[PDB]
């Protein structure tokens, strides 16, 4: 019975990616980055390249701080 | 020997194939696009679908630009039709025919050609091409020729 | 590679580089890095790190090891989140609110030795290395059976001696493991051509690595040992410089 | 409010395929930060230029004639057949690509690699990569770091002893009694003394003594023939350290030296540079200036400008403009942080950073550096959050929390 | 390095000359550290070290 329950738990864990914060602190570099900042960074870079403000670092930081809610709560 | 870009698969169908990240869904999309029937009722359509599907799979494995995608798909379809156009053994004529067709894509002289491509990728094909199908030419000959 | 126990459920996980982590059912852990150090996590997730090398090998720099031995106690469930005592006796404490406190030529660096570089105009450079740091590295090089260390006097530099170190490496991923037994086949059916679970400092008896007869990658590090400058030479150069300025 | 108004006038699925195609054929053990960011940029350029991601793409037609794939079947089918020792590679040069038929005379991996040359190792384990060189890509991204300017500085044992004595006479950066870094005073008269090293340019040192002496007459003459003669104590006073225990020197290549410089940049906070006028060389010192208590402090407060509402404009932004604003929907961004650097005598490092958002949460981070290992605690709102993370020398990452896998108290 | 001609540069050149050098170190610190707030930490790093990359232009 224990083996079957472990199989079911592995099924659920493969179906649900563990997005818990402490689990995130151990994931590999590429996996840690992809699930944390990659999409929002790509969106910020796209907006920066389309607009090209004279202050690019400040604009990118502003975009990250403004749109962090659209990428931290979706997880 | 002409430019076979956006001849059989356009940008929209290719984008549909691109959104299909899995082998099975992409096979379904290719079957929908090529107007082929279900693979379970005819073996010829199944063979064609498998050929195009695996082709897209390995082309995923390496990586290039979309106009190249359509050029390669249309050239495959054209040379398959040429190989099955006659029942007599016609390996060398299709050989030289598409040998001529390369230069209509590998070297820059419009309007007969256009430089969409690189030498390394070319030679890769020379390689893979003369490796497989003209070895398996009789297999498709027995199936698609009267 | 998982080596776990079937009675007290104690487990140990070893990685390709040789890092071994031992877990206990009570909730405590012990991470053993392959080179140096020892990290222990208790039931309360309290981290304790030890610089003291687990192996009892004869290190000719035991005095230097005592200067580097320190215990870093580190907790995230207490007001004091970081505390450590150095061999000099200074006590460093970091409080949970971000505040810090410490209780206590000629520039003396000890182990916080700066790195000196001399960059040329072609992009290359020469780094000045402390003698003690190199002798310790060479001592570990002479102790390894697969490490070949070469010396020959410089054909041009008088008195200087260049030291070269050779070490075989891995042709592929270091994390690719190798099983304990290369073959499990009975010694005769081949067609011919414990001590206790002492998680403590059990010496990892490195079997002298099979002599790689022409290994495919040799890691190299080359040094240049010059003659030490004496005060007599230093004083003489000061006299010549004084006559230069005058 | 008029000043506030004038101050203003003055699915989510992100296309992911292009980046994935450039790292999937690469093992994670070699996927570095510089390589990931490069494929970020290529993803954006492809999105703007409508460049379809490389992978799901057929390519370049044929001079004996047909499509793409079924010998990636064959070139994989090939190797199990019937006989001898010459036609598999003639049918692996006609049947494994002419582009890869460029079989170099076995120079790939049998090769000596430097102890500090990590890029040469990545080039061997990835020698079979096609149409993409991550090693060259990684080198190109690192060339945009500030450390690259040290390798390209502008131009205008006895020699070995002089260089060592120059380092001994070099005055490094210092910190005050509180641990704050001492600013480089740009005072006209005292800046001359730092650049006059008697071991590098004694001519300037000769004039420094001449200038110092002429001043001494001037104070004395106010109501061998004077022969200004330098003495040994004038040269001895310039010495600041002793490198008599530095007899080992290691030579690096421009591509190898850059990696060494990057490694020292992550272990040292201050990098001091001096130009050696004798041989046109640049001298670099990677050190950590400390006070008597072994502490370095760093305070920084940044109030990012916003379209802060009338209430938020007057509280945090009005005083700072007594730019250019950005849209946040009346949420001020004022970030203040304190950095503490502790260095016990054992060679370890304790880096503590406390970052607080004026309208958000307070985050405290304690990093312990010892034996090239990293041990870190993350705390939020001192607790609400607590977790311990570690990163060893080999790159193995650890994470554990007493409050569970969420770390949430 | 004038702010007017940076706008006319290609996308890759503009990104490489504006935000790539600082984002490299920001992401390196983020991956080596991994704080519980990645986006906020990266933004704070970009704001904190903007001087070391804006004054070089």
């Amino acid at each position: 019975d224990s083996v079957e329950r472990i199989v079911e738990n592995e099924k659920i864990n493969a179906e649900k990616s563990s997005k818990q914060k402490v689990d995130l602190q151990s994931l590999p570099t590429r996996a840690y980055l992809d699930q944390t900042v990659v999409p929002i960074l790509l969106q910020g870079l796209a907006v920066l390249a389309k607009e090209r403000p004279p202050n690019p670092i400040e604009f990118l930081a502003s975009y990250l701080l403004k749109n962090k809610a659209q990428f931290e709560d979706r997880n | 020997p002409r430019i076979c870009m956006w001849k059989y698969l356009d940008i929209h169908s290719m984008h549909r194939l691109e959104k299909a990240a899995t082998v099975e869904k992409m096979r379904e999309v290719l079957a929908e696009l090529l107007e082929l029937g279900f693979p379970e009722q005819s073996l010829r359509d199944a063979i064609i679908l498998d050929l195009f599907s695996h082709a897209l799979i390995f082309c995923r494995q390496q990586g290039f630009s979309p106009e190249q995608t359509s050029a390669a798909c249309a050239m495959l379809q054209d040379l398959h039709k040429a190989c099955v156009a006659t029942p007599l053994g016609n390996v060398e004529e299709c050989y030289r025919y598409f040998t001529s067709v390369l230069f209509c894509h590998g070297i820059r002289r419009p309007p007969f050609s256009i430089d969409l491509f690189k030498e390394e990728q070319l030679l890769a094909l020379a390689d893979y091409v003369v490796n497989t199908y003209f070895r398996h030419f009789k297999l498709y000959k027995y199936v698609f020729t009267p | 590679t998982i080596i776990t126990n079937c009675e007290d459920s104690s487990c140990c996980a070893t990685f390709g580089d040789g890092t071994s982590i031992i877990a206990k059912p009570q909730g405590s852990y012990q991470v053993l890095p392959p080179n140096t150090g020892c990290l222990y996590i208790d039931k309360d997730c309290s981290a304790t790190y030890c610089h003291e090398s687990s192996n009892n090998l004869y290190h000719p720099f035991q005095k230097r090891e005592q200067l580097r031995a320190s215990r870093y106690i580190m907790k995230h469930t207490s007001e004091v989140i970081c505390e450590v005592q150095d061999p000099e006796g200074n006590t460093f404490q970091v409080m949970a609110d971000g505040s810090v406190s410490t209780t206590l030529h000629m520039q003396i660096y000890g182990e916080h030795v700066p790195r000196f570089f001399v960059v040329y105009t072609d992009g290359s450079g020469v780094e000045l290395l402390r003698d003690s740091d190199i002798e310790e590295y060479l001592s570990l090089a002479y102790g390894e059976s697969t490490t070949v260390v070469l010396q020959e006097p410089v054909q041009e530099y008088p008195g200087a001696l260049s030291i070269t170190v050779l070490r075989p490496f891995h042709e592929a991923s270091q994390w690719i493991m190798k099983k304990e037994l290369d073959t499990i086949v009975p010694p005769n059916l081949q067609s011919r051509s414990w001590k206790g679970l002492s998680i403590g400092s059990k010496q990892l008896t490195n079997i002298p690595a099979p002599i790689l007869e022409g290994p495919k990658v040799l890691q190299m590090r080359q040094f240049i040992q010059h003659e030490v400058i004496k005060n007599e030479v230093k004083l003489k150069l000061q006299i010549s410089l004084k006559d230069y300025i005058n | 409010k008029r000043q506030h108004h004038h101050y203003l006038q003055s699915t989510t699925e992100v296309d992911m395929r292009y980046y994935n195609d450039l790292l999937n054929p690469i093992p994670e053990e070699f996927i570095s930060v510089s390589l990931i960011l490069h494929c970020m940029v290529e993803q954006v350029v492809a999105t703007e230029e409508d460049l379809i991601p490389p992978s799901l793409v057929e390519p370049a037609p044929r001079a004996d004639g047909l499509d793409y794939r079924i010998a990636a079947h064959i070139v994989s089918i090939l190797p199990s057949l019937c006989l001898s020792e010459k036609e598999k590679k003639n049918l692996r040069e006609i049947f494994l690509t002419e582009g890869e038929s460029e079989s170099k005379a076995l120079p790939k991996g049998p090769l000596l690699l430097n102890y500090h040359d990590a890029h040469a190792h990545k080039k061997y384990a990835l020698k079979d990569q096609k149409n993409f060189d991550p090693v060259q890509v990684e080198q190109e991204m690192q060339s945009k770091l500030p450390l690259w300017e040290f390798l390209q500085f502008p131009l205008p044992e006895v020699e070995r002893a002089f260089k060592v004595f120059t380092f001994e006479s070099l005055k490094l950066s210092e910190v005050d009694e509180e641990g704050r870094l001492k600013p480089t005073e740009t005072t006209s008269d005292t800046d001359v003394e730092n650049f006059n090293i008697p071991w590098d340019n004694p001519a300037r040192f000769a004039k420094l003594i001449r200038q110092r002496y002429i001043h001494r007459m001037s104070m004395q003459k106010a109501p061998k023939k004077m022969v200004v003669e330098a003495d040994i104590e004038d040269i001895k006073k310039t010495q600041q350290r002793s490198l008599m225990d530095w007899s080992f020197t290691e030579y690096f290549q421009p591509k190898v030296l850059l990696q060494v410089l990057q490694e020292a940049h992550q272990q040292y906070r201050c990098v001091d540079s001096y130009y050696h006028t004798q041989d046109n060389s640049l001298l670099l010192v990677f050190h950590n200036p400390m006070n008597l208590q072994r502490l370095q402090c760093e305070h920084w407060n940044i109030a990012l400008h916003s379209n802060v509402g009338f209430r938020n404009y007057l509280e945090l932004v009005a005083k700072s403009i007594e730019f250019r604003g950005y849209n946040m929907g009346d949420i001020p961004i004022q970030i203040s942080g304190t950095n503490y650097y502790l260095y016990p005598s054992d060679g370890g490092q304790i880096e503590v950073e406390k970052t607080r958002f004026e309208r958000g949460s307070t985050f405290i981070k304690v990093k312990v550096k010892k034996d090239k290992h990293n041990f870190i605690i993350h705390l939020k709102d001192p607790s609400k959050f607590g977790s311990f993370s570690a990163t060893l020398e080999n790159g193995i990452c650890l994470s554990i929390s007493y409050y569970g896998s969420n770390g949430m108290a």
